[PDB]
Order: C-alpha cells, then sequence, then structure tokens
C-alpha cells in the first residue's frame, strides 16, 4: 500500500544551481513505453 | 487527506521501512505522477484514498482524482528547473539547459540530470512556475549518463 506526503511548493529559484549539458539523440518508443537510442 | 498543491513523495512500506518509489504534482485536485511509480495503483494520503482516472504505459503517466491537468510545454530554447526530490533528501532545483530526443513522430525536450530513481515524477518547470512535464523516462547513453524525456500529458 502506497501514500504521499508533501514535499514543498512548485516555484522556480532565482540563482539556483546550474548544470546539466543539452544532447540531441536519435530515440525510439517502443509500445511499453521503453525509449531506446537509434543507431 | 492534504490536497493543498505542491510536489509530493510517493512511499511504500511493503519493502524495508518506508521506502520512496517515486514523487508527483498535486494540481486543481488532481495527482500527477508517472505510471512506473505506482503502476495505476490506489495511493493513501492521510486517511483519505486517491483513486487512479486515466493512465497510458506507452507515455509513462497516470493522474488520480480527475482528469491530467498539466499542460505547459517547454519553449524549445529556454532553460527550465528540474524541482528535484530525491529519497531521504529535501526538495531542491536544479535548472539546465534541455536537449532534444528526435524521434519518427516528433522532437520531445530532454534533461540530463543523474538522479536515484525514486525521483521518478519529479517535475520540470519553466521560467513562471509551470509544470511542463515530469522527470524519469529516458534513456541510459553511452558514458553511463542518465537523460530523461520531458514527459507531459495532454489536456481534454
Ligand atoms: N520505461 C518504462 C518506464 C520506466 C520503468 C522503470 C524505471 C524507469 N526509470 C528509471 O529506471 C530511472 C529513473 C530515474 Cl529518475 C533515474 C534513472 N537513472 C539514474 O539516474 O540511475 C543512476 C544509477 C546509479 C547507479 C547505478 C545505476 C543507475 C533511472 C522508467
Amino acid at each position: 500500500d502506497m501514500y504521499i506526503e508533501r514535499a514543498g511548493d512548485i516555484t522556480w529559484e532565482k540563482d539556483a544551481e546550474v548544470t546539466g549539458n543539452s544532447p540531441r539523440l536519435d530515440v525510439a518508443l517502443d509500445e511499453s513505453g521503453d525509449f531506446s537510442l537509434v543507431e | 487527506g492534504e490536497t493543498t498543491d505542491g510536489v509530493y513523495r510517493v512511499m511504500t512500506r511493503r519493502l524495508l521501512g518506508s521506502t520512496q518509489v517515486g514523487v508527483g504534482v498535486m494540481q486543481e485536485g488532481v495527482f500527477h505522477t508517472m505510471w512506473h511509480v505506482t503502476k495505476g495503483a490506489a495511493l493513501r494520503s492521510g486517511e483519505g484514498r486517491l483513486d487512479p482516472y486515466w493512465g497510458d504505459v506507452k507515455q509513462d503517466l497516470v493522474s488520480y482524482c480527475g482528469p491530467w491537468k498539466l499542460d505547459a510545454a517547454w519553449d524549445g530554447l529556454s532553460e527550465v528547473q528540474l524541482l528535484a526530490v530525491p529519497p531521504g533528501e529535501r526538495a531542491k532545483n536544479i535548472q539546465t539547459l534541455p536537449g532534444i530526443f528526435k524521434t519518427k513522430d516528433g522532437d520531445i525536450g530532454a534533461v540530463a540530470l543523474d538522479y536515484p530513481a525514486g525521483t521518478s515524477g519529479s517535475p520540470i518547470l519553466d521560467k513562471c512556475g509551470r509544470v511542463i512535464g515530469l522527470y524519469g523516462n529516458g534513456v541510459v547513453i553511452k558514458n553511463g549518463s542518465y537523460v530523461s524525456a520531458i514527459t507531459q500529458g495532454k489536456r481534454e
């Protein structure tokens, strides 16, 4: 049995830590909802 | 139960202790999460119950108490924030410029940020604070890195 617990408000944070890159990837999506890389 | 808008953890006591299996968004009386987090099972919120209303394994999304309400979209140019809610850790906003998933049916925004699997369902927001999708369905790229799609549902 599952339950929910509030974690916070949904707001934009000014001066938040900025990270991550922006890859452009060729992908396929199957009937099970699984993404895969196309090569 | 508590139906105030906000980000919530999705917990289970089936396994050892209380384990965080994912995250979700409460908006306009509807709870929104990823299908793989709950498998569409009913949820408890205090003494109240939340029943599934809509779900789709291929989109990997589910809504409780009502139809999917989130309809904001990434503009394809601007930086976004993952409001990451990791297991046992405080909610934290991380800013990033999304990449692109190129598919035969169109292009989808993607965020290249690495969090535990129990962070699935954390909302990705635009500069106005609107939820443009949920984090947690994507792919593992060559360097073992994780790249999640920005998964958004349709608002009827
Ligand atoms: N494909 C249908 C949906 C589905 C089903 C079942 C699960 C998912 N999602 C994920 O597995 C998922 C989600 C998130 Cl938020 C992150 C990660 N990846 C990550 O960051 O992993 C870190 C790592 C560290 C040590 C060892 C191995 C991995 C995966 C989707």
